[PDB]
DNA sequence: TCTAATGCGAGCACTGCTATAGCAGTGCTCGCATTAGA
């Protein structure tokens, strides 16, 4: 029926002939309702979006996805619940079935099955019994010295020690690092005869790179020389060492870092190649963009950390370190809650400042993060600048100066590849992928103003990059960081998104906005599709 | 100018050998005279989809339309992609039509599988929902097209949306100008035009309208079917001829035409043959014109004839008249055109070899006759060519062939040096043996003899062969093994349309069951559920990781529903040999059809390490070299020799005999089941099995394969 | 304006798929199974008959009436099958007093057999059931009742005659049909 | 065998880039190439992408001259048809390859495709025995070998010497297709009825006799063949020799 | 084996053949020119999202089968009378074009026939049959090579367009060069050349004006064709007319971008060139030396 | 890396009986020719 409209959204690039034809073959002959679901559900999918909440699809879109347009959407139907449970192509998930309608979520079979895979992980791990915390609280003692003051990171190995599957969330100004290597060194420790084989990795593999050359590093150190048959310090991207359930793992224990990265189905497909003996322990960035954009589990995972430890398990953890760990709140999702902590900066003199303390605050308020652009003047580091009217041409300039640098090594013809580590010295990011701000745009307004002066993926070399979205930046840095977020409106410029943005640089770090943007960015907090939330509360 | 009698099948070869030494002995040409139709892809595409309506939609056709660039282009469909969509459409169970409408309109029952609305079907339900989950509207789906790459499946998915929205808009009558548009519109509804295309496209909207033009001049009442108008079209883009280049970039290529006859100082006529040349076709007969004759009129006859002739007159230097011989096949003698006979007859009785000056009017001729005409070589590099004189050849290119002097092709297998890397994977060990030729390819020098496609069947299954018969019989096994419900089994195989339609699918499901059922029982009657057992063991300076399923307090029990096999005992023997020197003291037995079985005795981790060593050893050395041994004819040799009794090698001249055929009976099969050594991996060592190779490989897979021998049952 | 066709090999292997498609989906279980027996698919239909299809058609000697179903003969088999199904589902007696040597007593291993050849029917097949007869019964005081298993093994019981005559009629005009089409 | 050949080498023509692709081809031994020749170029990236530069090279020529050109440049430099010969057996394939080549040529000029044409290739090796024309040419000088034939293709021909190894074979026909002795008509018996087949087993040596009488009939000065005390009936030797049924 | 291979000792030397202006247009066009001898080629591609609910001769199906088209449109008119809107609905419902586009194009042919090409009377509508020749073609013979440099050098000198010099794009060619003229008529004393050219869908009216379209005949360099075009004319009214003078009988060279063309707008869609007659001399024997 | 033809009788082994030997019938193993021909 619907077939013009569809069709012709098809014509006007806003879908594509998958979703379109998935929507038609599989409904099709229904109420022309579910058929317009099935055609954004395949829609929402393409996008990374693993379902699509009967609310993005009540009322609210007759100002979002442009298919607010139609003769045959009776109504506001309200019961689209029913609409679509009554057509079958949609169950509550007895039936085998294209989609699955579980929470007010619409859902793509394969996408809630791989959901479910995930939730079971975490609500069955179990307690490693390899207690005697008469001991662990020894080997972590002498692990960890200055434990007088709540230690984090003391804390993290002894959740981690005691739990088969365990996530360490924290921030870059954090040892995740050099916990995840106490940590291990603790269980070759503890390994009284032998067999513990312990493989790292990480999803993307210039991650890889760095687990080993710090993982390594932080580990050869350390008091441990009862032979060394250490990490195996061979990591491989997640989408490597695979290629599985009926072929598990060789290995007690994984390692996997970046964990900010894994996706749904990333997720499902590692569990599987899981062998119910070993022991997982994820280290990520809870906080970081990856870890909330479309089809990403950290987040989720992760927010239940807020819940703090059962107080039992906190008895625990205060009996394994020396000191007294809070808990709080009942037991709802008690497993998940009970083996995640996150860490926190510790105890120095002077500052962390500059980039420290604006990332911080963009982690929470506004009162804060205004006072740090007034304050001491933080010169290097920080630099806000007011883009509005004409003064986009003063960014273009501090823009060219910034890849200073870089245009002389071109000029100045030193042709090797010292061209290449100059570009990843300075770099504008921006929230959109289109416009005067965003990146296309972004790159001809920019380009005009040097001529008129003059693998897997994501490596760099002019993709007429010049400028990237926040996004393709995850998981790289620079000294000298500009971000340009947009005139005046946009959902996609959030709280995260400026997070990551800020934490991508390692000195200078430039924000041309408007504190009307910038604190209204701060405010919002990237919308959260998903059923982990609730599958987690029962 | 060069002429043939006609120019479209000369062609493809004028084409071909004009491609050559690019300096020296190059010279330019066009072919003029060719048929439209027959000389552009889009033009045949075309005319195939104005038939939608009579097609019965077979995979194979509608695939073929991705083959022409412009319509994969349309739907945004690369060579890349292609590859996939072929894969799936066979997988998938594509076989022929597009509907169910379709095959009832066939006067067909519908099954409502195997059609492309079908696998389209089992493909998108398989983008969502994977194929375990289970069947949903009776289909079960295809898991192939899950990824990002179920993109495709839509892109496809839509080029079939098309095709039936035309099938189905073509398929009824219209009154002339009614038809006017649908070129027009099946164009650009398909093709995405290129440069070049763009003019093949235009060609056809002229020839289309024209056709009905001209019927609507004549006032043609009545509704027209879409055949009346294909047809013309089709006729009309035959005689459509392209001799734009007739007269620059030089050396005509052409047919002869009548009332075009131009001076060339070079004039030369090919397969002037006798059938061919003065060209054919009688009058209609009832032809009223041809059989009261009167001066004025024509006939193909006579223009022809008198084209041999303007030919003559034409030619102010040399006049080159060529035929064929005699077919490359039976080898029977040719005959030149009456045409030809006439002009070299006339030629020998009027002309003499200065030598023979007093001979004979008969004998002066035959020699002028034998002196023009020049008999050719059949092959190019046939050494005559180039010898000295009338014509050798300037193609350089052959002489060294023509020479003998070429260098015989080297023995293939030279050892390479190789060092056994601490630590190979059990799957290596397991790999490599079940066909160790095949391995030194696969692993030592990465070699892999892939064959981009693979036959796509021209229909839905009515009988269950071969490979299918066994992925169908493996689950049915282990199903009944797991004595888990078969029913369910079934209807999911049913969903997949993997079985024949109706009571024939049952039957046939009915009777694999039950001689699945009688080896599942053998299993049944001695399983003693355990689990799985991981691999690290330390054997000959090496270690060896891997899993080592149901591992049973007995021992290891396997199962296959397969013939018995020494390629399959090998296998359970390195399976044995590994988990007896993981310590675990027990038996071994594997489970075949026809009631095979393997059975191993439990072995003293301390042989089993001699043992697994062995096999190491061999692994080793074939990695520098094909290690022989072929299983199935070595130990078929092997087994007639071997006695259980004393383990009696036997040597007598009766056996080492009755050996010798066995081993053979293996190597080279029947006319049904089909021998070993007719593989890829054999055949590129050695395409005759020597008596001298016969040997080494006895030899070596004794060496190999005793053990299996010296302790089954 | 004729096009010569030069193939004709797939274009008779399709008639006969057709053939099959609208001769044999169709039935139920009971028939179906019978015919599976006779050719397991369509591929081996042709190979019966594609020499025949082929030039002049041969006369069929003795052809069967221009009319019998496949339900129908189906039907005269099946029943005189069955009425002797019934006649045996009664070996109540049959346990008999009169000797010979030949006949053994692991005749009761011949029995049984037939006992239990009592499942709904389904094939027109029937293990041998040779001493339980009656026509060797004197041939080796002898025997009984049973003298329907005479008449049993006398009548062929097939469906072959009849689904070949169709088939070569049939599949010659749909190979016709195609080329003139 | 030279067919599959063609095949991988043109995929490793159309897309050299796919390191295993091309791999095969150069394996395929038509190139001739050495298990220490692939080890080698294996080991040697740089002398690898020297190769992939050759059949870029090949594509080229392809994709503006066509399939056969394509190819004979390939031949030219690895130097096959020379070498080929050299090698025993050598020409039956040298001359297959060719006619490989001429058929692929054609194919070609009715495809926009090289792609086309390789799945060309595939579907023939596939599915074959179509028409006369992919039938096997017989080399030059097939002519100084001892020729051996059937009886059919031997109706016409004349030969010095003749042997007939097997001329005491028969073969029972057991299929009741017969004709009327009478109306001479042909008569399928659709029930295999002894009478019947007895009659068609006649016409089996009807038959025979007319074989027998063409091949002993081909020679010219002289003939031999083979006799032997055949037996099928599985009949112990019971003064059989059913010798008599040839 | 005693062999060896004649070697031929001539060489290529030379390549006499027939180009067209083709020489400057780059392939794609091969086969193209071979099945249709007069489609568009100046047109190429594809239409998208610009189908504004109101019909504009710029949202006219774009490309070579409808420009072609176009073409074929004034190949028989009578610029003298008026424009019968049937025979448009005929023309357009014949070429498979919906009938709906008859209340456009009719007002589009006329006011492309009403417009001033040459301010000075001109107006294609006063133009009878015997004033016109459509679709003229030439052969020009050009002995001596004709070197795409050597060529470039005096179209520089003369021609201020082809001062933007990238040319010199093809190669050397001795042979015979064909074309055809697409209109030729005369206004009492003066022959014109006139080009009608559909070309591309760019937007609206902004493309359509004395540089953008000046800038366009860069882009194609189509100003090879005007020089070349007329060097034709030139050469065969000094054949036809027994004692002609350059300037005393030409003074031509129009070129309708059809669409960008309206009722009043003059200047707009319209672009004219006189070629230096200095410059068709040198050409002329720059052809035989 | 996947599978791998049937089918027909013989052939020898063995097991009831009944006027040790012949007549018969139960059952697993095994060798054999199958296609054709344009
Ligand atoms: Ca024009």
């Amino acid at each position: 029926k619907l077939q013009k409209q569809l069709l012709e959204a098809v014509e006007h690039k806003q879908l594509r002939p998958l979703d379109v034809q998935f929507a038609l073959t599989v409904a099709g002959d229904e109420h022309p309702a579910v058929t317009l679901a099935a055609a954004l559900l395949s829609h929402d999918a393409g996008e990374g979006h693993v379902c699509l909440p009967l609310s993005r699809l009540e009322n609210n879109e007759a100002s979002h996805p442009l298919l607010a347009t139609c003769v045959s959407e009776i109504g506001e139907l309200q019961n689209w619940e029913e609409c679509l449970l009554a057509s079958q192509a949609v169950s509550r998930g007895d039936e085998p079935t294209p989609m699955i309608l579980c929470g007010d979520r619409l859902y793509l079979n394969r996408m809630w099955c791989n959901e479910r895979t995930v939730a079971r992980f975490f609500n069955e791990v179990n307690h490693a019994i390899e207690v005697d915390e008469a001991l662990l609280a020894q080997t972590l003692d002498k692990l960890f010295p200055v434990s007088d003051e709540i230690n984090w990171q003391k804390v993290a190995a002894a959740v981690a020690l005691t739990r088969r599957i365990s996530v360490i969330s924290g921030g870059p100004g954090t040892g995740k690092t050099t916990t995840v290597a106490k940590l291990l060194a603790a269980l070759i420790q503890m390994a009284d005869g032998e067999r513990c084989r312990i493989r790292l990795a990480a999803p993307t593999g210039k991650a890889a790179a760095r687990l080993t050359e710090s993982l390594g590093k932080a580990l050869r150190q350390l008091p441990l020389t009862d032979e060394q048959k250490k990490r195996i310090p061979e990591d491989a991207s997640t989408l490597h060492r695979l290629l599985h359930a009926g072929n598990p793992l060789h290995l007690d224990v994984l390692v996997v870092d970046e964990a900010s990265m894994i996706d749904l189905p990333m997720m499902s497909r590692l569990i599987d190649a899981l062998p119910d003996h070993a022991r997982v322990i994820f280290l990520g960035d809870r906080d970081q963009l990856a870890s909330v954009e479309a089809g990403a589990v950290l987040g989720d995972i992760c927010a239940y950390a807020n819940a703090g430890f059962t107080a039992e398990r906190a008895r625990q953890l205060s009996r394994l370190t020396g000191t007294h760990v809070p808990a709080g709140t009942g037991t709802e999702a008690a497993s998940l809650r009970d083996s995640l902590c996150l860490l926190q900066k510790s105890y120095r003199f002077g500052s962390d400042s500059g980039i420290g303390q604006l990332a911080a605050a963009i982690n929470r308020g506004d009162k804060t993060a205004v006072k740090t652009v007034f304050q001491q003047d933080f010169t290097d580091i920080e630099k806000r600048l007011l883009q509005s009217g004409e003064d986009y041409i003063a960014m273009l300039e501090e823009a060219l100066a910034g890849y200073g640098r870089y245009l002389d090594l071109l000029q100045a013809r030193a042709e090797p590849d010292l061209i290449i580590q100059a570009f990843n010295e300075y770099q504008l990011l921006c929230a959109l992928r289109e416009g005067p701000f965003g990146v296309a745009g972004l790159n001809e307004r920019i380009e005009q103003f040097m001529q008129q002066k003059r693998q897997p993926s994501r490596l760099p070399e002019h993709e007429t990059t010049w400028a990237m979205t926040v996004h393709k930046s995850q998981g790289s840095e620079f000294d000298h960081a500009a971000l340009i977020l947009p005139s005046q409106r946009t959902p996609v410029v959030t709280r995260e998104l400026v997070y990551t943005a800020v934490t991508r640089a390692r000195r200078r770090l430039s924000l041309y906005a408007d504190e009307r943007i910038l604190s209204a960015a701060i405010a919002t907090r990237t919308e959260r599709r998903s059923g982990l939330a609730a599958l987690f509360s029962s | 100018i060069v002429m043939v009698a006609d120019i479209d099948s000369y062609s493809p070869f004028i084409q071909a050998v004009f491609g050559s030494a690019p300096a020296d002995r190059y010279l330019p040409y066009a072919i003029s005279d060719r048929r439209a139709r027959q000389s552009h892809p889009v033009l045949e595409a075309f005319i195939s989809l104005l038939s939608l309506p009579d097609s019965r939609f077979v995979s194979e056709d509608v695939l073929a339309l991705l083959d022409v660039p412009v319509l994969a282009a349309r739907f945004d469909i690369t060579e890349e992609g292609l590859r996939y969509l072929r894969q799936w459409v066979n997988e998938s169970g594509i076989r022929w039509g597009i509907d169910d409408d379709n095959v009832r309109e066939l006067e067909l029952p519908a099954t409502g599988q195997h059609t492309w609305r079908f696998g389209l079907t089992r493909m998108l339900l398989g983008y969502a929902m994977e194929s375990a989950q289970g069947e949903w509207q009776s289909v079960l789906p295809y898991d192939e097209s899950s990824g990002l790459i179920a993109e495709l499946v839509g892109h496809l998915a839509s080029l079939l949306m098309q095709l039936n929205i035309w099938r189905r808009g073509l398929a009824q009558e219209r009154p002339l100008e009614e038809w006017l548009p649908v070129c027009r519109d099946m164009l650009n509804a398909f093709f995405l035009p290129d440069a070049e295309t763009e003019a093949a496209m235009t060609l056809i909207e002229q020839q289309w309208q024209a056709i009905i033009a001209e019927g609507l001049g004549a006032q043609y009442g009545d509704a027209v079917p879409l055949s009346l108008l294909r047809d013309e079209l089709a006729q009309r883009l035959d005689q459509e001829r392209i001799s734009q280049r007739f007269l620059a970039g030089p050396v005509n290529i052409c047919t002869l035409m009548p009332m075009r006859s131009i001076p060339f100082k070079v004039v030369c006529l090919l397969g002037m043959n006798d059938g061919v040349y003065p060209r054919q076709l009688a009058p209609l007969g009832f032809d009223l014109m041809s059989q009261k004759p009167k001066r004025g009129d024509r006939s193909r006859r006579d223009d022809d004839r008198y084209l041999f002739l303007e030919a003559l007159i034409s030619a102010q230097q040399k006049l080159y008249i060529s035929y064929i011989g005699r077919s490359i096949q039976d080898n029977s003698e040719r005959f030149p055109s009456v045409l030809v006979q006439e002009l070299i007859d006339y030629i020998g009785q009027s002309h003499y070899l200065p030598g023979d000056e007093a001979l004979n009017c008969d004998e002066s001729e035959a020699r002028v006759k034998a002196h023009l005409t020049c008999l050719h070589t059949r092959m190019p590099f046939d050494p005559q060519n180039y010898q000295p004189g009338e014509r050798q050849s300037y193609a350089r290119e052959w002489l060294p062939a023509a020479s003998q002097a070429g260098k015989a092709h080297s023995e293939f297998v030279q050892p390479l040096p190789f060092t056994l890397p601490e630590t190979v994977p059990l799957e290596t060990l397991q790999r490599f043996w079940a066909h160790p030729v095949r391995a030194f390819f696969q692993m030592r020098l990465q070699v892999n003899f892939r064959t981009e496609d693979s036959e796509i069947p021209d229909t839905e299954p009515f009988i269950l062969e071969g490979l299918s018969r066994y992925q169908i019989n493996q689950q049915l096994l282990n199903a009944l093994v797991e004595q888990d419900d078969a029913e369910r089994l079934f209807r999911r195989f049913r969903a997949a349309g993997d079985l024949p339609y109706g009571a024939f699918g049952e039957i046939f499901w009915e009777t694999q069951c039950q001689e699945m059922q009688q080896l599942a029982d053998r299993v049944i009657a001695c399983r003693q559920p355990g689990q799985s057992m991981e691999i690290d063991l330390a054997c000959n300076g090496v270690q060896i990781t891997g899993w080592l399923p149901q591992v049973q307090p007995d021992g290891l029990l396997r199962w296959r529903p397969s013939l018995l096999s020494v390629a399959q005992g090998m296998q359970l023997w390195l399976e044995h040999l590994v988990y007896c020197a993981s310590g675990g003291n027990g038996e071994s037995r594997l489970f075949l059809r026809k009631d095979g079985e393997w059975r191993f005795p439990p072995l003293a981790a301390e042989q089993a390490l001699h043992y697994l060593s062995q096999l190491i050893e061999g692994y080793r050395e074939g990695m520098s070299a094909p290690l022989l041994v072929l299983p199935e004819s070595g130990g078929a040799w092997l087994k007639t020799c071997y006695d259980a009794q004393n383990d009696a090698m036997l040597d007598d001249d009766s056996t080492l005999q009755k050996a010798r055929t066995k081993f053979l009976q293996a190597y080279e099969g029947n006319m049904m089941v089909r021998g070993e050594g007719d593989d890829i991996w054999y055949q590129r060592l050695w395409r005759q099995l020597t008596p001298e190779t016969m040997e080494a490989i006895v030899e070596q897979s004794q060496r190999f394969l005793l053990p299996l021998f010296r302790f089954n049952q | 304006e004729q096009q010569l066709i030069e193939d004709e090999s797939l274009l008779r292997y399709q008639a006969c798929a057709d053939f099959w498609r609208r001769h044999c989906y169709p039935l139920p279980r009971e028939i179906a199974q019978v015919v599976f027996e006779t050719w397991k698919g369509p591929q081996a239909l042709l190979r019966d008959i594609n020499r025949y299809l082929q030039g002049e058609a041969p006369v069929i000697k003795a052809p069967p009436p221009d009319d019998e179903t496949l339900a129908s003969r189906h039907a005269q088999i099946v029943a005189r099958i069955d009425t002797v199904k019934q006649q045996w589902r009664d070996a109540v007696g049959e346990l008999d007093a009169l000797i010979e040597s030949s006949g053994i007593d692991r005749r009761k291993f011949n029995r049984s057999n037939q006992a239990k050849w009592i499942d709904k029917i389904s094939a027109w097949a029937e293990e041998e059931t040779n001493s339980y007869q009656l026509p060797e019964s004197l041939e080796k005081p002898r025997h009984p009742l049973f003298e329907a298993i005479d008449q049993l093994l006398a009548e062929p019981l097939s469906i072959r005659d009849l689904v070949i005559t169709r088939a070569l009629a049939e599949i010659r005009e749909t190979v016709a049909r195609e080329k003139r089409r | 065998l030279e067919a599959q050949e063609m095949l991988w080498l043109l995929q490793a023509v159309m897309t050299p880039e796919r390191e295993n692709t091309l791999r095969s081809a150069l394996a395929t031994s038509m190139m001739g190439l050495n298990a220490l020749d692939i080890e080698t170029l294996n080991n040697d990236e740089h002398a690898w992408d020297v190769v992939v530069e050759e059949f870029d090279g090949y594509r080229q020529i392809w994709r503006k001259r066509g399939v056969m050109p394509m190819l004979r440049a390939l031949m030219s430099a690895r130097n096959i048809a020379e070498n080929l010969l050299a090698t025993a057996g050598g020409e039956r394939r040298l001359t297959d390859i060719l006619h490989i080549s001429e058929l692929l040529q054609e194919a070609g000029t009715q495809l926009e495709s090289e792609h086309a044409l390789v799945r060309w290739l595939s579907q023939h090796i596939l599915e074959p025995d179509s028409n006369a024309s992919s039938q096997q040419m017989r080399l030059e000088s097939d002519k100084h070998l001892v020729q051996i034939v059937t009886i059919h293709k031997s109706k016409g021909l004349e030969y010095p010497l003749v042997w007939l190894p097997f001329i005491t074979n028969f073969r029972v026909q057991e299929q009741a297709f017969y004709h009327d002795r009478h109306s001479f008509e042909a008569v399928l018996d659709l029930n295999a009825a002894p009478e019947s087949v007895d009659l068609a087993e006649a016409e089996r040596l009807a038959e025979d006799l007319r074989l027998l009488y063409v091949a002993l009939t081909r020679s010219v000065w002289h003939c031999s063949l083979g006799v032997a005390p055949l037996v099928r009936r599985r009949g112990d030797k019971k003064g059989d020799t059913d010798v008599h049924q040839s | 084996a005693e062999l060896n291979a004649k070697t031929l000792q001539r060489l290529p030397g030379d390549n006499w053949r027939v180009t067209s202006y083709s020489g400057l247009q780059q392939r794609g066009h091969g086969i193209a020119q071979d099945l249709m001898p007069r489609l568009d080629v100046d047109a190429a591609g594809v239409a998208s999202v610009v189908e504004e609910p109101t019909l504009t001769p710029h949202q006219f199906p774009r490309g070579a089968s409808p420009g072609t088209f176009l073409h074929s449109l004034f190949e028989d008119l009578d610029f003298t009378q008026p424009v019968d809107p049937n025979w448009v609905r005929e023309k357009l419902e014949l070429g498979g074009f919906e009938s709906q586009w008859e209340p456009v194009l009719t007002e589009w042919i006329t006011a492309v026939l009403q417009a001033p090409l040459n301010e000075t009377g001109v107006s294609l509508s006063q133009l009878s049959a015997r004033n016109k020749q459509v679709e003229m073609e030439f052969y020009l013979p050009i002995s001596e090579p004709l070197i795409a440099s050597q060529l470039d050098t005096l179209i520089r000198q003369f021609d201020p367009l082809s001062a933007g010099c990238p040319p010199l794009e093809f190669m050397q060619v001795r042979g015979m060069l064909k074309g055809f003229i697409d209109l030729v008529f005369r206004h009492e004393g003066r022959y014109y050349l006139l080009d009608y050219k559909s070309n591309w869908l760019g937007e609206d009216s902004s493309a359509y004006t004395q540089q953008a379209m000046a800038a366009a005949m860069q882009a194609h360099r189509y100003d090879l064709q005007y020089q070349l075009y007329t060097l034709a004319l030139h050469r065969y009214l000094r054949h036809r007319i027994a004692d002609y003078d350059y300037e005393h009988h030409f003074g031509g060279v129009i070129y309708l971008f059809l669409r960008g063309v309206d009722k009043e707008h003059p200047q707009q869609g319209i672009y004219t060139t006189r070629p230096n007659a200095g410059l068709i001399a040198l050409m002329d024997e720059m052809f035989a030396g």
